[PDB]
Order: C-alpha cells, then structure tokens, then sequence
C-alpha cells in the first residue's frame, strides 16, 4: 500500500501538536494509466473535531506534500489522542478511495525525540 | 495563535532580468526549528501566491512551478533565519516577497515583506 514519511513535534510554548506530512512513496495505482491522485487526510482520534487535507497531487505515486498541520492539544490530553494520516485517491466525479493509512497512538510517542520517519501504510 | 511571532525580511532590490538576489528573514517569538517555513509573494495585479516551503528539518524543499530550478529555499535553525536564493530572475517575478510561518495557507502569518523588482532600465 506504499509508505509515508512524516514528522511529529510538539510546541510546548503554544500547546500545539505539529504534524509534518513530507511525502508518500510507492503508492498503488488507482487510475487508468498506472497512477493515482493522492492527498492525505489528517485528524485526531477519538474526538475528530478538526480535519486537515493536503493538496491533491495529480498523477503521481510518489507525492511530496511538504505540508505541516497543527492541532491545539493541551499537554495533559495529548497522550489520549491517536493521530490518523489517511492517504486517499482523489477523483473528479467518483468517490475518493482510501489507499492506506497510518495511525500513531500518542500514548507511546514520547517527544523525547523528533525525527522524520517512514512507515508502511496499512489498510 | 501567532501573537508572539515576528518575521523580518530583507534583501530586496532591483534586478535586471537574468540576475540574482538572496532574501533572508529573521524569525522570533516561536520555536522556529519546529515549524515548516515558506516564502510567499504578491505580484502587481495578483493575489498572494505560494513560492516555496521548507520542512522544519531543512531537508525537504518544494517550489511553485514557475520558480522551480531557479529559486532555492534554505534555513538556519541555529540562527532562526530563513533564506530564498533567487537566480535567473524574470520580470514576472516582480513582487513583494514575504517569509511566512508554516506550509502554505492563505492566512498564514507573514512578515512585513521585501520588494523585488525585475526590470530592464
Ligand atoms: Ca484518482
């Protein structure tokens, strides 16, 4: 289902969870002609009160989004969240099919380190 | 809320077509090294438009189609500074250039701007 590169950071000064969506690679092809039109939907479980979407990157299986989204999350609540990064195939007329997703449970993220990480997308 | 953010551009000026210019931007009031940063611009007669974004790490750079290959974005997280190297400048590149906090959003926090005019005179 491809791979996603992202970076997770927390601005303690402003109580901001910072989600960098760098790129995806080796995505499956969902359009005729052997390509896709990927974008990423980004939101937090379990409350789901704010969703972001990257730009749509047309006709590519290796989109470089280079976008960053911020969520106001009080520090004491951050460990109860799960970050969802869901990669969709855009289509002009039909429903947008999900390609894959990667979820990050915050109750294991320490922010003891901030890195750019690759993950295999999952169903 | 970016009430504390301060962004200060410099480096603008008049350029002949084909010439080069380097902008810089001093950033204060927020953990600069954690944020993606962007250059955006507003040309005479057009809306604000995205020019380039650099990741917080400085490792990933993206560029609007009309400046690809000609502009380079860079950052120094130790000195909280953002740079835009502009080579092979075109008259269409005339605009107020702004350094901006985050990846592209029409309402993103921006500096005061620096004027870049590309002219044959
Ligand atoms: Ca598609």
């Amino acid at each position: 289902l491809g791979k996603l590169q992202y970076s997770l950071d927390y601005d303690f000064q402003n109580n901001q969870l910072l989600v960098g969506i760098i790129q995806a690679a080796e995505l499956p092809a969902l359009d005729m002609g052997g390509t896709s039109d990927p974008y990423v939907k980004v939101f937090l479980l379990p409350d789901k009160k704010k969703k972001f979407e990257t730009k749509v990157h047309r006709k590519t299986l290796n989109p470089v989004f280079n976008e960053q989204f911020t969520f106001k999350v009080p520090y004491s609540e951050l460990g109860g969240k799960t970050l969802v990064m869901a990669v969709y195939d855009f289509d002009r007329f039909s429903k947008h099919d999900i390609i894959g997703e990667f979820k990050v449970p915050m109750n294991t993220v320490d922010f003891g380190h901030v890195t750019e990480e690759w993950r295999d997308l999952q169903s | 809320s970016d009430s504390e953010v301060q962004l200060e551009e410099s480096g603008g000026g008049l350029v002949r077509p084909g010439g080069s210019l380097r902008l810089s931007c001093a950033a204060s009031g927020f953990p600069f090294s954690k944020y993606f940063m962007s250059w955006v611009r507003q040309a005479p007669g057009k809306g604000l438009e995205w020019v380039s974004t650099i990741s917080a790490s400085g490792n990933y750079e993206t560029y609007t189609e009309s400046v690809k290959g000609r502009f380079t974005i860079a950052r120094d997280n130790a000195k909280n500074t953002l740079y835009l190297q502009m080579n092979s400048l075109k008259p269409e590149d005339t605009a107020v250039y702004y350094c901006a906090k985050g990846s592209w959003a029409r309402d993103m926090t921006r500096g005061q701007g620096t004027q870049v005019t590309v002219s044959s005179e």
